[PDB]
């Protein structure tokens, strides 16, 4: 019938010049060309963490310490404590 | 009484020495797990943007 046209028609000519051919816009004033790909490409990076996240930074973080190549000198003060917390027993 | 009280640094020596030398390097060798840490860290990330 006539809708099975009209509506085809419709949904196939605005649609066209509307995404994913990507070109103009009859409808409606405000584009949605620019708008999805070019100004929306930062909504996400607006709604997430820019930066930070998106980028991943690579956070060297300072590797494992240790003793710092303590000498004997905390070996004699760990028998100190232990002999001054085994005195009392 | 003296007696039963030393009689135990006999057999608990070598359990000493093992544990001593086992916590110390699970306590230093945690740089592999801070590595594990940052790389999880760093792919939970790369989902998330995924899914973002």
């Amino acid at each position: 019938q006539d809708l099975y046209l009209r509506e085809l028609k419709d949904t196939k000519l605005a649609p066209s010049t509307l995404q994913d051919a990507e070109g103009n816009v009859k409808p409606w004033n405000p584009p949605q060309k620019p708008n999805l790909p070019e100004l929306e490409l930062q909504g996400p990076e607006a709604l997430k963490a820019y930066t930070e996240q998106n980028v991943e930074t690579a956070h060297v973080a300072k590797e494992s310490e240790e003793g710092e190549s303590e000498p004997i000198e905390e070996d004699w003060l760990v028998l100190d404590d232990a002999e001054e917390t085994k005195e009392s027993h | 009484d003296r007696i039963d009280s030393v009689s135990q640094l006999q057999n608990v020596a070598e359990t000493t020495k093992v544990l001593f030398d086992v916590s110390k390097e699970t306590v230093e060798l945690e740089s592999e797990a801070f590595e594990l840490k940052q790389k999880v860290e760093l792919a939970h990330e790369a989902k998330a943007v995924l899914d973002s």
